[PDB]
RNA sequence: UGAAGACAUUGUCAGGUGGGGAGUUCCUUUAGUCCCUCGAAAUUUGAGGCUAGAGGAGAAAAGUUACCACAGGGAUAACUGGCUUGUGGCGGCCAAGCGUAGCGACGUCGCUUUUUGGAUGCGGCUCUUCCUAUCAUACCGAAGCAGAAUUCGGUAAGCGUUGGAUUGUUCACCCACUAAUAGGGAACGUGAGCUGGACCGUCGUGAGACAGGUUA
RNA sequence: GACCCUGUUGAGCUUGACUCUAGUUUGACAUUGUGAAAAGACAUAGGAGGUGUAGAAUAGGUGGGAGCUUCGGCGCCAGUG
């Protein structure tokens, strides 16, 4: 049908939902208006009914509309400057002299530059080829800044297919220590190794084991980072497949895997550490079924760990309760991220300290 | 409107 | 590496020798400048390792991973001539 | 993962000495009583700390993919090769150095031998077939290769004339992407 | 399909960096400027139409000497669905098999009867698991070298 | 104080809007506001139809009367065509 | 007899790896009973288990490629010659025949393809002759063709048939006169005249160099 | 020009047995004591508690429950969940 008419009707239904007591109908109810909004928004933005529900019921109406506008709009581009080779103002000056529009990414990160436009392919600049910056995202900036690693430790990156997180951790540790970067598939591991050698990291070991196995292969790492593979409900613009390729079986199977990987990270961490016993769990989805029901499974099955403050600058605080599921009061510290509020892909970050 | 004015990396140059 | 070791020597050397190396480092910063300014600017500090003081070789000592902190001692060293040499040092560093 | 044998390190150190000046520093012990070693996984060679190698020995042979810095690969004929991954050590301890302008660095990044028209700074007293690391005027290491002529012949050479044969450029990072 | 694309393009368009890398022809010219002595026939341009994908890519030494011109490069194909009898212009995802030459398959040469991977997002094909298809096989059934267009039939 | 009057056509309207973007000022079309500040607001409107017509009739009469003015008008018409053809384009938005 | 100090060191099990040393010749897929175990969620799943097909002499090296560089060998050694020109390809429907399902013209529908008005990377002058695929001049047919100026088409080669701007050059576009300022052929040498390299040798092999020699 | 093949080379892919084990590495247990200063988990007796969205309103949760009664306010019912 006329999607222009449907989006106008979406706006009208949002207004009616917002002022139902004043602006109403003869007998049409809250459920009827919400379900009409469901069909309209599914038909317009092209979502499966199940996922469109989870998202509309997770968000307030105007916030949901802005959220889907954000999911449909692409993000501005952003790079991480490698402190291993150069620093922010020098790289910025080089690119400005070369013809690239750069600005500081913000006051929240001292290692990032936001890129607006250029007349040169940013994937071909000599400093890029030499490893002065990496094409990354702020949502992947966040997890390492949650798990700030200090010099001379043993760290475990559970899934490092792109390589940005491992390179950021190595840059923070100043090419000291040992970083085990496991990545289940070989094809992504090739690009990972290329990225590491381009950025110049000498304290990394690339593996290819099922991450649900690291307490058997080594165990006892000082710091653990787990970017759990999830549905990707926050990377909708990058991967439009998620709009309809996530069904009930997926939202049932994906959590189970996240649950087991988080248990494995808990087991592999070391409680008796002179510098850190910390685990940072991140996922690229915005669905309670996968982001916070899993942290609970950790605090309800392993009493040897405790939630600790992430120290990340901004955001809107985490969900302490949902539909019938009440969580440990401790979840509040977990901070969630969304694209409409901040032009940052919607991800979750939780931070763990082991005691036993 | 529904955004934090403090940290919202925009699209146009500043 | 020689600049930083010379600053340490200046902290722990008699006064006339102290002013001697202060003037010598005045000369080296006059001649070289940009080559060494990273040793005074902290935001130009390299993060590619940790400074190793007791190195067996100059390149083994990674000198760009640390910065000159000796001013807070040389500004309060008892010798007025040493203080004047130091202030000339930071004057040249600032006028670089 | 195995340590190199006598002939294999003979060849590897021959290549590293053909493009580098000091190697006792390369094999020198560190402050924490640790040293860099040489290991071979599959057919590629690797420069890595002994502690890292001993902590990486748990990974099954078929499950290891990278260790430290990849310095190149041994060939079916038993002949070593260097790589853009082996560049940074050469930059750290280079024997000869050549600096190219931007309009030649961009060619060298696409994989072309440098010529006199693009060179802008030289090292005096350089043999004809020597080991030169290719930088720009901002001293970012861009590659490594063998000079075509000596220094004097480079001066008196036609500006449209090869001076350094490419052997490895940074573009391979855009290959393994 | 066309109204869906039109409304998406009309509304959801915001500035974002997109610049194409310089092409293989001037890259080859630069390599020639770097190398004086030209071996006879060191260049051979690929005359059959090709599909590449990424704007800029450094090819391995093995295939670094095949030149694919931009005027011959294609990126979309007219794909026909038989059961839902309709032709749609769809993007080309990848070349899976060219049954004339393995080298042609590797380089992306686009000939007759050629299996390609095509994006089937706009059709809305529902799978057995109820799922939505995003890519399928299509046999190119014409001769793009003679007809300046690519026509394929979906294998469904 | 200075006065700036600019004649704009429908074809030049995109360039007017580009001017708006460059100056960062608000656009007031016709009489949407009772007292638009012409100095800080880009205010666009038409003209007194009555005299506008009594002036256009005068222009038509002088073009019909003086042949040199008619030849000049035809030359500027050709120049307008060429200048429109060679002038730099506007932006899509 | 002194010093260090409840940390090291050391020992026993459970494990990971082991291209080194000694001896001998486990996982993944498929189909099934809804038969058993573990994990998750509650009103269902995922991983194993069983049945029997398919995958993974031995650290010496081995096998392989429509690929690359060098070296060599073999076939091929020019090539168009009732060739060329104005109307796209793909798929569906339809469809006379033929045929007893297969082939299938013209049309129509879908893609390219729509709801508001620079390309190019050997060229350029004077003169002769021929073609018509005709720009003008001559004569016709049609057109809201009132007149004027025209548009399309037909017969027609008797007669005429450019110049500026830009570019390395050309065309396109644009600018000017003019009745108009058409396109081509002179037959693998495109009318007549004129003008603007490969073989060896030495030394390197991740690329090549030689005022080294020889030669059509 | 181009095509086929051969030798060397480069790029790439595959195979390169099994059982113990040196080396290497993880976890647990043990020598092994006397005290003091802190933290956690177990032991009671207590005290304070529950703000995703919507709902008027800060809904631990479950059970019974249509009448309750400091006898005027509530329930129920209508939502909203």
């Amino acid at each position: 049908p006329d999607l222009q008419m449907l989006r106008t009707r979406i706006t009208d239904t949002i207004r009616v939902l917002e002022d139902f007591q004043n602006l109403a109908e003869e007998g049409r109810s809250r459920a009827e208006y919400t379900n009409q909004l469901l069909k309209d928004i599914c038909a317009y933005y092209g979502y499966n009914e199940y996922l469109a529900e989870k998202l509309l019921n997770l968000f307030p109406p105007r916030e949901a509309f802005a959220f889907f506008e954000a999911n449909e709009t692409p993000r501005p581009v952003v790079i991480r400057t490698n402190t291993l080779r150069t620093h922010r103002r020098d790289l910025a000056q080089a690119l400005i002299n070369r013809g690239v529009t750069l600005e500081p990414v913000g006051k929240w990160s001292k290692v990032g530059l936001q890129v607006f436009d250029s007349k040169v392919p940013l994937g071909a600049t000599p400093e890029y080829l030499a490893g002065h910056y990496i094409l990354q995202a702020a949502s992947s900036f966040l997890p390492v800044m949650a798990l700030c690693p200090q010099e001379n430790e043993r760290c475990l990156d559970m899934a490092a297919a792109p390589g940005g997180k491992t390179t950021h951790m190595a840059a923070l540790m100043k090419n000291t220590g040992v970083i085990f970067a496991n990545d289940p598939s070989k094809s992504r591991a090739k690009g990972l190794i290329g990225n590491i050698h381009r950025l110049g990291v000498r304290n990394t070991i690339v593996c290819n084991y099922d991450a649900r196995e690291f307490p058997r292969v080594i165990g006892g790492f000082d710091r653990v980072l787990l970017d759990a593979p999830c549905s990707g409900t926050g990377v909708i613009c990058k991967d439009p497949s998620v709009k309809t390729n996530r069904d009930a079986k997926d939202f049932m199977q994906l959590p189970h895997t996240q649950k087991q990987l988080l248990l494995a990270a808990i087991d592999s961490c070391n409680h008796a550490s002179k510098t850190g016993g910390y685990i940072v769990y991140s996922t690229c989805s915005v669905c309670v079924e996968e982001n916070e029901e899993v942290v609970n499974y950790a605090l309800s099955r392993r009493p040897n760990v405790k939630l600790v403050e992430t120290g990340l600058p901004f955001g809107k605080e985490g969900f302490t309760s949902y539909m019938g599921k009440t969580f440990h009061p401790s979840l509040k510290l977990t901070r969630r991220f969304y694209p409409h509020l901040y032009n940052v892909d919607g991800f979750f970050v939780a931070k763990f300290k082991k005691i036993g | 409107s529904f955004a934090d004015p403090e940290v919202y990396m925009s699209y146009t140059p500043r | 590496a020689f600049c930083k070791q010379l600053m340490t020597l200046a902290l722990q050397v008699p006064e006339k020798s102290s002013q001697a190396i202060l003037g010598l480092l005045q000369d080296v910063v006059h001649t070289h400048g940009r080559k060494v300014a990273a040793l005074w600017n902290t935001e130009e500090r390299k993060g590619d390792g940790t400074y190793k003081p007791l190195s067996e070789t100059v390149e083994g000592s990674n000198p760009f991973t640390t910065t000159i902190w000796e001013g807070e001692l040389l500004r309060k060293h008892y010798c007025p001539k040493v203080r004047e040499g130091l202030k000339a040092m930071e004057k040249e560093l600032r006028s670089i | 993962m195995r340590p190199l044998t006598d002939q294999e390190m003979k060849i590897v150190l021959d290549k590293l000495a053909n493009y580098m000046t000091d190697l006792k520093s390369l094999i020198a012990p560190l402050e924490d009583g640790d040293r860099y070693v040489f290991r071979m996984q599959k057919d590629r060679v690797y420069y890595v700390k002994l502690s890292i190698a001993n902590i990486a020995t748990c990974v099954a042979r078929d499950k290891l993919l990278s260790l430290g810095t990849c310095l190149g690969k041994m060939t079916k004929s038993g002949k070593f090769r260097l790589h853009i991954t082996a560049l940074p050590i050469l930059a750290q301890n280079a024997r000869y150095k050549i600096w190219v302008k931007d309009n030649g660095a961009q060619p060298f990044l696409y994989g072309s031998n440098i010529v006199k028209a693009h060179v802008g700074r030289w090292t005096e007293d350089c043999p004809e077939h020597s080991g030169c690391v290719v930088y720009n005027m901002a001293d970012i290491p861009l590659g490594f290769g063998v000079t075509a002529r000596s220094t004097a012949e480079a001066r008196r050479l036609d500006p449209t004339g090869i001076v350094c044969f490419r052997q490895a450029d940074c573009g391979e990072y855009l290959r393994d992407e | 399909i066309k109204n869906k694309r039109a409304e998406k393009a009309a509304r959801f368009s915001v500035p974002i960096p997109k610049v194409r890398g310089i092409s293989e022809e001037e890259m080859f010219k630069v390599v020639k400027t770097g190398k004086k002595t030209h071996k006879k026939g060191w260049k051979r341009i690929v005359t059959k139409p090709t599909f590449v994908g990424p704007d800029f890519t450094r090819r391995p030494v093995k295939y670094e000497r095949f030149i694919r011109p931009m005027g011959l490069r294609y990126k979309k194909a007219n794909v026909t669905h038989p059961t839902l009898n309709v032709t749609v212009q769809l993007p080309i995802l990848s070349v899976k098999k060219n049954p004339s030459n393995p080298l042609y398959t590797q380089l992306g040469v686009l000939t007759k009867g050629t299996i390609i991977e095509v994006n089937v997002s706009d059709l809305g094909i529902v799978t057995a698991s109820g799922k939505i298809a995003w890519g399928r096989y299509a046999q190119i059934t014409n001769n793009p070298e003679n007809d300046g267009c690519v026509n394929a039939v979906l294998l469904v | 104080r200075g006065w700036a009057y600019a004649l704009v056509r429908e074809s030049d309207l995109p360039y007017l809007l580009d001017l708006q973007l460059f100056l960062g000022r608000r656009l007031v079309l016709g009489r949407e506001e009772k007292d638009p500040s012409f100095a800080r607001d880009i205010v666009v409107g038409s003209l007194k139809r009555v005299e506008l017509e009594n002036n256009v009739e005068w222009v038509n009469k002088v073009l019909h009367e003086n042949e040199d003015i008619g030849a000049l008008k035809r030359v500027t018409a050709k120049a307008e065509k060429l200048y429109m053809k060679t002038r730099n384009p506007a932006s899509s938005q």
